[PDB]
């Protein structure tokens, strides 16, 4: 399920026993209730450009 | 970087400039406040391990604007499988003496999970390569940080699409091809250790490291980058490890 279109996840993907899928995020991000989206929890999360984000 | 453009100040915030005795040495990628990912071949000629400096927030080499942060390289960790004078397993993980302070100009690049890197990031065509290396073959290095977008190529296509030059190293499972064969666009020896960064759903990740190639933007030859996905577990275990006395440390691989 994860092998196909990142399993719907924005970031990380874990396959479970059966038709179960768990999306996860890199440290400095929290997962949203949609269970796919990652939102920053910090001022400078990795992979984001502050001059471009603050624009 | 040959055929690229100037990376606007603050737009490559993870880029590291590695200095040895105040002189330009290599690039690197900040992955958190205390760790930098570079290439092992950068340290092949180092005698003065105490004179290694990493510069974050750098853009223009001729001017200090106050956004630069220098840190002594406390440790250089190289895989046991890396043989000096060769191309395979060309990765190094550096521990900075004290953390960097995250600012608009100093931001880490995301080190991805093996799973996501292999099954998702490996299929994003275009990724950005950067450094203050040569702007041309046998030409001058950049004063301002340059960036170039390069297409990733499958190894079989990379072998088929390249001019069969003898004595050339083999492209391994710990490396990949990216760039162009027309001699117009590449990264070169001065960009070594620098990032090959990949965009996926509004976040950039580390997928490769400026490693090796033929000359500099040579016709019929692509650029070769370390396949970072093979080193995730290796980097993570070490990032969780206590510092050892000495600058150069050789760690088992895998
Ligand atoms: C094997 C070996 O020559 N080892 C080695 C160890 C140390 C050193 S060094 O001491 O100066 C160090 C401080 C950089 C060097 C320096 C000096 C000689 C060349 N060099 C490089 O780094 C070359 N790098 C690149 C990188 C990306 C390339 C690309 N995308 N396209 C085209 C060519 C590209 C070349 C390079 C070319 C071929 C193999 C490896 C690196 C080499
Ligand atoms: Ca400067």
């Amino acid at each position: 399920i994860c092998v196909n279109e990142n399993g719907g996840c924005e970031q990380y993907c874990s396959d479970h026993t059966g038709t179960k899928r768990s999306c996860r995020c890199h440290e400095g991000y929290s997962l949203l209730a949609d269970g796919v989206s990652c939102t920053p929890t910090v001022e400078y999360p990795c992979g984001k450009i502050p001059i471009l984000e603050k624009r | 970087i040959v055929g690229g453009k100037v990376c606007p100040k603050g737009e490559c915030p993870w880029q590291v400039l590695l200095l040895v005795n105040g002189a330009q040495l290599c690039g690197g990628t900040l992955i958190n406040t205390i760790w930098v990912v570079s290439a092992a071949h950068c340290f092949d000629k180092i005698k003065n391990w105490r004179n290694l400096i990493a510069v974050l927030g750098e853009h223009d080499l001729s001017e200090h604007d106050g956004d630069e942060q220098s840190r002594r390289v406390a440790q250089v960790i190289i895989p046991s499988t890396y043989v000096p004078g060769t191309t395979n397993h060309d990765i190094a993980l550096l521990r900075l003496h004290q953390p960097v302070v995250l600012t608009d100009h100093v931001v880490p690049l995301c080190l991805p999970e093996r799973t996501f890197s292999e099954r998702t990031l490996a299929f994003v065509r275009f990724s950005l390569v950067s450094g203050w290396g040569q702007l041309l073959d046998r030409g001058a290095t950049a004063l301002e940080l340059m960036v170039l977008n390069v297409p990733r190529l499958m190894t079989q296509d990379c072998l088929q699409q390249s001019r069969k030059v003898g004595d050339s190293p083999n492209i391994t499972e710990y490396m990949f091809c990216a760039g162009y064969s027309d001699g117009s666009k590449d990264s070169c020896k001065g960009d070594s250790g620098g990032p090959h960064a990949t965009h996926y759903r509004g976040t950039w990740y580390l997928t490769g490291i400026v490693s090796w190639g033929q000359g500099c933007a040579t016709v019929g030859h692509f650029g070769v980058y370390t396949r970072v996905s093979q080193y995730i577990e290796w980097l993570q275990k070490l990032m969780r490890s206590e510092p050892r006395p000495g600058v150069l440390l050789r760690a088992p691989f895998p």
